[PDB]
RNA sequence: CACCAUGUUCA
RNA sequence: GAUUGAAAAUCC
RNA sequence: AGUGUGGAGAUCGAAGAUGAUUAGAAACCAUUGUAGUCCACACUGCAAACGAUGACACCCAUGAAUUGGGGAUACUUAGUAUCUUUACGGGAAUAUCCUCAGCACGCACGCGAAAGCUUUGAGGUUACAGUCUCAGGGGGGAGUACG
RNA sequence: UGCUGUUGCUGUUAAAGGGUUCGUAGUUGAACUGUGGGCUGUGCAGG
């Protein structure tokens, strides 16, 4: 015997799959990013699906490059996910 | 009991279908799909007793395939079976 | 001179089993009509065929012709049968269609219209039946209207057991045989509907043949 | 069905029983999956093989054995098998236990036809694959019989009642699963102890080649 | 009237495209669509094998290790010649419905 | 498929006007040609001169003559 | 056009199953018991079912037939297949090891009886 | 076959036959307009 | 588009009710089919419902025992008065003795014996039985 | 892949 | 007249 | 397809011509051939213009695919490789697992007079109400006549 | 005569979805301002 799913309450497995708006409650699937200029390692806060192109405060240089989906970072520098909340 | 009465209060049916455990549906007369799957009691030893425990499950739910589904259900509902593993 | 060939049969003839229903309430296919011959009282159940007609089958050599009978058995209290059976000569297929119409029977639920005055009268809700494309509807009615009904729905009411009831029929009605079949469903459906009288569980019982194992092994 | 009333721990799968069913390879499918199967698949191995859940397995055994116990009249019990591997597995299980079986080819009309004779009526139906012995099943689905069958994960679960999730396909897993379900039958009825060991063999309930 | 084929005889459903450019017949030369036409593609021996041995003897290059060449084509039969020349043949009502997707 | 909105009664009437002329017998009542090409001009009986008697033959498969008066 | 038909072969293969070690592998003999043991009003049918009582005898000699059932050697066959090995095939299996994968061991490891003694993954 | 019964002449020839039947009659109108 | 939300609301029970299914979800949710699962929880047709906040038109899961047949709504939510109650009663419901017509009166959302009750008609929302 | 048309009326 | 099961047709 | 006015005119080819075949055979078949076919611009609006299935919305079982875009490598969570690789190259295709949109396939109910349909309804309908719109009402006459 | 269908018709194949899009009348149209509390008795109340 087995678990039966509920419906007010899914398991993680369940909503992990589930589409952004095919969740129980919508919710966003992007984030923010801490990233340092890897020319002066000056820290900018980027968007994950950012489609314009991030120059840095100071350095002026291109930090990202847009896609489909899930901006593409530049070779050389740090990043880290800033928290949802 | 159940069933409809007068308002003398003589029951009226001419008798009390079986509901299905699983899905709460009147057992028709002429299905023949119908099952009534009794799981005997164990006592603290291994060895079983007299009292047994009855489902019914309608025969559509058979048809349908869900019947196993069903009965895992039931049986844990009743306590008969153990959803998940213990810890370690 | 009947010696059964089933479990249920043979429970029949040991009387351990009293009435039909204990076998509607485990839905057990009756296989001989010795069963509802001995089950029904004598003289309660009553028999009368409803139509016989001939179907032919092209041959080589000209065509076949085979006659099928239709049979409505009922005991005009909350029992209800319906047979129909083919047969090379007319006399053949009216004994297959008694035989068929005795092994089909069910039970029929009837109920009241407005307060619950004395014994039922009509059936307990609205209620279709469809067979082919014939499609027969029967509404409660209050006491008195009688079966406002055709012609042939009207005798297997009448055999049912219900007093008042409405009806509207949709289709070919002229095909007879599945305007009986239309009507025997939607008696049928009388006890598969739920109703808040029926809400509350039943305790199990054991089935006669878990019950009389024993004795049918013997 | 390991859960007692009174809370005890008898009928919970020991470590034997976990050996059993490892070193027979009851817990192995074939890579084919089933709707109505899923739920019993822990996890798919890298060959691509499935892999059943051992604990939901013994849960459907105990289950399908106190059902087997709560038939006072063994002989009511029908055990089936049509792939040819079962024969001897259902054979023995016939003897130990004191239940029917029919081997090989199911006759149609055998619950149905009352007037041809050799007609039977079990009030329950054991099942070694719905897919194989989809007659019986089709049948039973007639006359009212509950239906116990040993599943594997491709595996149609119409009309049947209690799946019992194993390797239908080996003669070794074959035989340890009918095997275990003779020895749980015979304990919960009381014959044999589950103190000491089972003297049966499981190599008898073994397919072996008459020639 | 009763629909004999659920994709009516050709391979495009009912929301895929428009029309589909026809094509000559390979027999009778009648213009039928891509998708109706019976199609096949043959590699049909230049020689059948009592012939090609004996070209084989006479030939300097061809033998064991080189092979004869083949003749390769795509024939499209419209549905009258296909089964006027048994290409394809009338199938009962049950059978109607299998199809292969290699030569076999 | 019909409207089935609260209030669509201008459309349901203008729909069952439109439909009832497609009932031969309801048109055959409600129009004037019918009246003007019968001879009794709507009329039960009507009274007349026997002009000539003549014999009609039945159609098939059906076979002998019929007595009737042009009038 | 020689095929027996069915009256002659379910009477020869009555005869087989009836009189096993009293028949032959010739024909002439098997026709001289035919004659004691079967009663019939034609003598072809009787050439006929010996006939095919001596074929049936051949390919007895060289195995079981679809539809004859001789109860000696059925329980002499059930008796043979009836022997027990002196130790069980899963105790020599456990003994020699059981050899498990990578998600086999997940579950041994999740269960409240733990992983089994002799248990090892491959 | 591909067709039911058509009770009549094949209907794109009994169309056309029409078709000419309208001409005809149309020319005649205007002759006598 | 989406015209009804509590026809679609009831359309959705009805089909789940049909199927068999333990529980379902009813999306968008409103008041009037909160009202209208209230009273269908009042007379023991459905059991808990939860209504989940979408800081939008928010959803319901319902679970539902087997006894409910049927659930529907009357559009478009024709006016009836007092009188009405047995010409609907005996128009959409299979008998006199069970069932219930849902209705919108000026005292709020209430089933036809309770209206008739309270001697007030409305519009007619729906039934159940 | 030469040609290969038609059967008075009811019954 | 013949013809047909009656007609038609034919012959007579 | 046809019409108008310019072009174009290879191929095939209504009309026509000739040769066959036939009792007949300006039918099928041969050999031709005009208009057409092709283009530009202007008309026409007559298709088995079909899925013979109006549009928008909701719910809806299973397994194997396919096209495009992403993402990852009554239980508090569950892997994963392959191949190419000096310039549309922090590349390309593959595997596995998801997701959204599309053409579908064999499919659970249910439905249908059946044939069939089936998340792609023809299902969720006498237990008949989401919304809007178009058509139909025995067979001809006749899509004719007249305006 | 649910063969005019508001109740209550039908349109894959029986009569009957317009070739397709746009589109005014017209008809139809997503949520949301909103659980009043307390007290005493009283209900196989229930967890
Ligand atoms: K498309
Ligand atoms: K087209
Ligand atoms: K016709
Ligand atoms: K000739
Ligand atoms: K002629
Ligand atoms: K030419
Ligand atoms: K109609
Ligand atoms: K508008
Ligand atoms: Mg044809
Ligand atoms: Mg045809
Ligand atoms: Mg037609
Ligand atoms: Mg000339
Ligand atoms: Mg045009
Ligand atoms: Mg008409
Ligand atoms: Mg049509
Ligand atoms: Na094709
Ligand atoms: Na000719
Ligand atoms: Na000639
Ligand atoms: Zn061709």
């Amino acid at each position: 015997g087995f678990f039966d799913a509920d419906l007010s309450y899914p398991t993680v497995r369940t909503e992990r799959m589930k589409h952004k708006r095919r969740r129980l409650v919508q919710g966003p699937n992007s984030y923010f990013m801490d990233v340092s200029c890897p020319r002066c390692r000056q820290v900018t806060v980027v968007y994950s699906h950012a489609t314009t192109s991030v120059e840095c405060k100071g350095c002026s240089k291109k930090l990202c490059r847009p896609t489909g989906g899930k901006a593409l970072l530049v070779e050389g520098c740090g990043y880290r996910r800033k928290p949802d909340h | 009991t159940i069933g409809m009465f007068n308002e003398e209060g003589e029951n009226v049916d001419l008798y009390i279908p079986r509901k299905c455990h699983a899905t709460t549906t009147l057992i028709e007369a002429h299905d023949h799909a119908a099952v009534q799957i009794s799981i005997a009691n164990v006592g603290p030893n291994g060895v079983i007793n007299g009292t047994t425990t009855t489902l019914c499950i309608a025969g559509y739910l058979r048809s349908q395939g869900e019947s196993d589904h069903a009965i895992n259900h039931i049986t844990i509902d009743r306590g008969i079976m153990r959803i998940k593993t213990g810890k370690p | 001179e009947w010696v059964p060939c089933t479990k249920l049969g043979r429970l029949v003839k040991a009387q351990k089993v009293t009435s039909l229903e204990e076998i509607f309430l485990f839905s057990m296919p009756i296989k001989e009509h010795q069963i509802v011959d001995t089950l029904i009282a004598e003289g309660q159940l009553h028999d009368e065929m409803m139509k016989i007609y001939p179907v032919q089958k092209a041959t080589s050599a000209g065509q076949r012709t085979r006659f099928k009978a239709f049979n409505v058995v009922g005991d005009c209290d909350g029992h209800i049968g319906i047979g129909a059976r083919v047969g090379k000569e007319v006399s053949l297929a009216i004994r297959a269609s008694m035989i068929a119409a005795k092994l089909n029977i069910v039970p029929v639920r009837r109920g009241y219209w407005g307060n619950k005055i004395g014994e039922p009268h009509t059936i307990p809700m609205k209620v279709t039946g469809k067979c082919g494309s014939v499609a027969v509807r029967l509404v409660p009615a209050p006491r008195g209207t009688g079966i406002v009904a055709a012609p042939v729905p009207k005798k297997i009411l009448e055999f049912a057991g219900v007093e008042d009831v409405y009806t509207s029929s949709r289709g070919k009605t002229r095909t007879h045989g599945n305007l009986i079949m239309a009507t025997f469903y939607a008696l049928r459906k009388t006890y598969g509907f739920l109703t808040p009288d029926l809400w509350a569980d039943t305790e199990p019982s054991r089935d006669p043949t878990d019950e009389h194992a024993e004795l049918l092994a013997e | 069905m390991s859960a007692v009333e009174s809370g005890s721990k008898v009928l919970r799968m020991k470590e034997s029983d976990a050996q059993k069913l490892l070193a027979m390879r009851c817990h192995i499918g074939t890579r084919n999956q089933s709707s109505a199967m899923k739920k019993y698949i822990y996890g798919r191995t890298a060959e691509g093989s499935h892999i059943i859940d051992v604990h939901m397995m013994w849960e459907k055994l105990i289950l399908a054995a106190r059902v087997i116990a709560a038939v006072e009249n063994p002989k009511d019990v029908c055990v089936c098998s049509s792939r040819l591997y079962g024969t001897r597995a259902i054979y023995k299980f016939s003897q130990h236990v004191g239940t029917s079986f029919h081997g090989g080819r199911f006759i149609p009309g055998t619950f149905t036809n009352q007037i041809q004779k050799k007609f039977v009526q079990p009030r329950v139906l054991v099942v070694t694959d719905p897919r194989t012995d989809h007659q019986a099943i089709r049948e039973a689905s007639l006359v009212n019989i509950p239906v116990i069958a040993l599943c594997d994960t491709d595996a149609p679960l119409e009309y049947v009642d209690i799946a019992i999730p194993c390797n239908n396909r080996g003669i070794k897993s074959i035989g340890m699963m009918y095997w275990l379900l003779a020895r749980e039958v015979l304990r919960l009825r009381g014959t044999i102890v589950r103190s000491v060991p089972w003297e049966e063999k499981v190599d008898l309930f073994f397919y072996r080649d008459p020639n | 009237m009763t629909t004999k084929r659920r994709n009516h005889g050709r391979s495009k459903p009912a929301h895929s495209r428009g029309r589909v450019k026809p094509i000559h017949c390979f027999n009778c030369g009648r213009l039928t669509p891509k998708d109706k036409a019976v199609g096949r593609f043959v590699v049909r021996r230049m020689l059948d094998a009592a012939s090609a041995r004996d070209v084989a003897e006479a030939s300097p290059v061809y033998g064991a290790n080189f092979p004869m060449p083949r003749l390769y084509m795509k024939q499209r039969f419209c549905i009258a010649c296909a089964i006027h020349s048994r290409t394809v043949r009338a199938r009962p009502v049950g059978n109607r419905k299998i199809r292969y997707t290699k030569k076999v | 498929t019909k409207t089935n909105g609260q209030n669509a009664a201008r459309k349901l009437v203008r729909l069952r006007c439109r439909n009832r002329w497609a009932d031969k017998g309801w048109k055959r009542a409600h129009t004037f040609s019918a009246r003007k090409a019968n001879p009794f001009g709507g009329s039960s009986h009507a009274k007349g001169i026997v002009l000539e008697k003549i014999g009609v033959g039945a159609k098939q498969p059906n076979s002998a003559i019929r007595k009737c008066v042009r009038v | 056009g020689k095929i027996r038909t069915k009256t002659v072969k379910r009477a020869s293969r009555q005869v087989v199953e009836k009189y096993y070690s009293k028949l032959n592998f010739d024909f002439y003999q098997n026709k001289r018991v035919i004659m004691d043991v079967t009663i019939a009003e034609s003598k072809k049918l009787k050439n006929k079912i010996a006939g095919y009582t001596t074929h049936i005898m051949k390919r007895l000699a060289r195995g079981p037939v679809r539809g004859i059932s001789l109860k000696l050697q059925e329980e002499e066959r059930e008796r043979r297949m009836d022997h027990a090995p002196a130790t069980s095939d899963v105790d020599k299996v456990i003994q020699s090891g059981v050899s498990v994968d990578k998600k086999t061991m997940q579950m041994l490891q999740r269960l409240e009886i733990g992983v089994p003694r002799r248990v090892k993954r491959a | 076959g591909t067709v039911s019964r058509p009770r009549g002449m094949r209907p794109k020839w009994h169309k056309k036959r029409i078709k000419r039947l309208k001409l005809r009659r149309r020319r005649m109108r205007q002759r006598s307009k | 588009t989406m015209m009804s939300v509590l026809a679609n609301a009831l359309r959705t029970i009805a089909s789940a009710e049909r199927r068999g299914k333990r529980q379902v979800l009813i999306r968008p949710s409103s008041k009037v089919v909160v009202k209208f699962l209230q009273v269908m929880q009042k007379h023991g047709y459905i059991g808990e419902f939860e209504i989940i906040d979408d800081h939008r038109a928010g959803k319901i899961v319902v679970n539902l025992n087997g006894r409910l047949n049927k659930c529907g709504a009357i559009c478009p939510r024709f006016d009836c008065a007092t009188t009405d109650y047995e010409k609907w009663m005996k128009n959409i419901l299979p008998s006199r003795q069970f069932g219930f017509v849902v209705l919108t009166t000026s005292l709020g959302i209430m089933d036809h014996e309770e209206a008739r009750s309270r001697n007030t008609g409305g519009k007619v929302l729906g039934f159940f039985y």
